[PDB]
């Protein structure tokens, strides 16, 4: 549930990250697989190991995913149906870690970007990457 | 239970901290973010708005005190829930703070520390972090009845 | 998200419920408190020993709520929407608590209806009672 | 972590537990309840509908194996984390078993028990097994890395 200020916020934050996003994206993940390991489950099939090239190219489609997303705020549920889909469905995925990856995103935002990670621009990712989670989860049972 | 390693940095960079600056930062975040917190804090005065809440002067000296306690929590890190059994029952008995919200507080925290420090909050540092902040939140929720 | 299966499933069983409702949604919370004391944060105002009146008053309130919730199946976030407003905004109780008030409502009905309580009706209200909780942790800002 | 009289009443109502059929009954509704289970236990055959899964012969034959290591822990209850280790090891190295659905299985084991029992599943009997299956999907947990 996202307001005017919110989707300024968000995209404002979003165009500063460039094309740097793809980065952050595999920078999000491990330090999720780091302080979370439990989020490693649903990854048997990928080489985990620090730095590798399968976490740098899946970090990259979550953050194409979620620049995506930040073009469609007003209708996440159609923009993200066949992700939500693919997360309900198919892989199955327990809420609760996408909460643990929505925090290691605000994490990876902080570290890079200080001085546009305000007390108000936290909020509004902080809602947003839970808009996110909760499309994503919609069809868990 | 932490070994030497991840006790040497998370001494390291608390070493680096600002009491005053992170404390009041981490806790106006906390108000800003999770609004419904605020509930807890009417007697702090204009909550009203997020620029309110972070020059507001209560806030500030109660984030100072609320990292005074994690500063003293990580002295006595082998014993965590001994350094919050008095602090339990005052959340639980006296304010009534359901325990799910020290997450909250917790995570808002590591965020504040990743704003400050940068490419030195490394990944191998936060899970270190995390290990602390989830002892405290579980030290905290000890006591309840 | 739920189904025809699901919704009749429910009808039948809280037909059978009937008069005992409001004893049931008494101790469901009495189990609750009891189970996850971290529930009792929200109550401070209330008398929680046991057997008290309080207590069961709120429960034939929580059951009243919850048969509602049975004859408004197909449209629960406009039959619910005061207690969404009174729960995920004015009193903001986690969504952690209304697993474990689900899960106490499901073992006082097992205690209550062996016969009735089959896996498929079991499953059908755990259904249910997500589907509830999930309108009523909404507007969480 | 639990005191004389909870072991009291959790050893006091296990004794009279139907272990060989409470097995395959709480395995049984786990995978009805929560379908997304069904993922892991591919090679048991069908189950395709509640009742293919209730009268499936591998379902009630690994239910029996399930309720016998919670015996085993019931006996190893002080030292539930060591009880449960070679377990742990093997839901998360073999079996990429997100520890969350452990939860699921001990609520449903409760339920269960609920359902055999009736009135003798006091909201004090209870509270001390909430203590127990916590203490089991925690110590199932702990071998995670
Ligand atoms: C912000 C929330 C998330 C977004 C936007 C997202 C996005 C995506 C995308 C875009 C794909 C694959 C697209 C493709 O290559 O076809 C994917 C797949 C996948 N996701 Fe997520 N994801 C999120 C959260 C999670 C979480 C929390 C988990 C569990 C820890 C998870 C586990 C997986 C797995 C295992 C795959 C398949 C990877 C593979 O087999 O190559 N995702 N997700
Ligand atoms: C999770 C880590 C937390 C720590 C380490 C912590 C620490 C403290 C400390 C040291 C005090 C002492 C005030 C005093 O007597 O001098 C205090 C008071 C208080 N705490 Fe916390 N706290 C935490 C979480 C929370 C949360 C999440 C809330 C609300 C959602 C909360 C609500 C309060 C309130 C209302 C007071 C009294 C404030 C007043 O003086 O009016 N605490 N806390
Ligand atoms: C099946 C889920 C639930 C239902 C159907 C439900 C229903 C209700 C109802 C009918 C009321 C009375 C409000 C009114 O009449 O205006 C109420 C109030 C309240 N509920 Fe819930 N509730 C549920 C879950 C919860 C949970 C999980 C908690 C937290 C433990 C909670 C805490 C409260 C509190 C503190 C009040 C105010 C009591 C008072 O007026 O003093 N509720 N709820
Ligand atoms: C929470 C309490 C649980 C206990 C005490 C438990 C215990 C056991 C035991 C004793 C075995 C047999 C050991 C062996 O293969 O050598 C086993 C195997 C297995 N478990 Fe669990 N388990 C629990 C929960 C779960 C959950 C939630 C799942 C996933 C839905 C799961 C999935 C499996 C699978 C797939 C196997 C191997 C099946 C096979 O034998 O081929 N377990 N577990």
């Amino acid at each position: 549930v996202l307001s005017a200020a919110d989707k300024s916020n968000v995209k404002a934050c979003w165009g500063k990250i460039g094309s740097h996003a793809g980065e952050y994206g595999a920078e999000a993940l491990e330090r999720t697989f780091c302080s979370f390991p439990t989020t490693k489950t649903y990854f048997p099939h990928f080489d985990l190991s620090h730095g590798s090239a399968q976490v740098k190219a899946h970090g990259q489609k979550v953050a194409d995913a979620l620049t995506q997303a930040v073009a469609h705020m007003d209708d996440l549920p159609t923009a993200m149906s066949a992700l939500s889909d693919l997360h309900a469905y198919k892989l199955r995925v327990d809420p609760v870690n996408f909460k643990f990856l929505s925090h290691c995103l605000l994490v990876t935002l902080a570290c890079h970007h200080p001085a546009e990670f305000t007390p108000a621009v936290h909020a509004s990712l902080d809602k947003f990457f839970s808009a996110v989670s909760t499309v994503l989860t919609s069809k868990y049972r | 239970f932490l070994t030497a390693e991840e006790k040497g940095l998370v001494n390291g960079l608390w070493g680096k901290v600002n009491v005053d600056e992170v404390g009041g930062e981490a806790l106006g975040r906390l108000l800003v973010v999770y609004p419904w917190t605020q509930r807890f804090f009417e007697s702090f005065g204009d909550l009203s708005s997020a620029d309110a809440i972070m020059s507001n002067a209560k806030v500030k000296a109660h984030g100072k005190k609320v990292l005074n306690s994690f500063s003293d929590g990580l002295k006595n890190i082998d014993d965590l829930k001994g350094a919050f059994a008095k602090l339990s029952e005052l959340h639980c008995d006296k304010l009534h703070v359901d325990p799910e919200n020290f997450r909250l507080l917790g995570n808002v925290l590591v965020c504040v520390l990743a704003h400050h420090f940068g490419h030195d909050f490394n990944p191998q540092v936060q899970a270190a972090f995390q290990k602390v902040v989830a002892g405290v939140a579980n030290a905290l929720a000890h006591k309840y009845h």
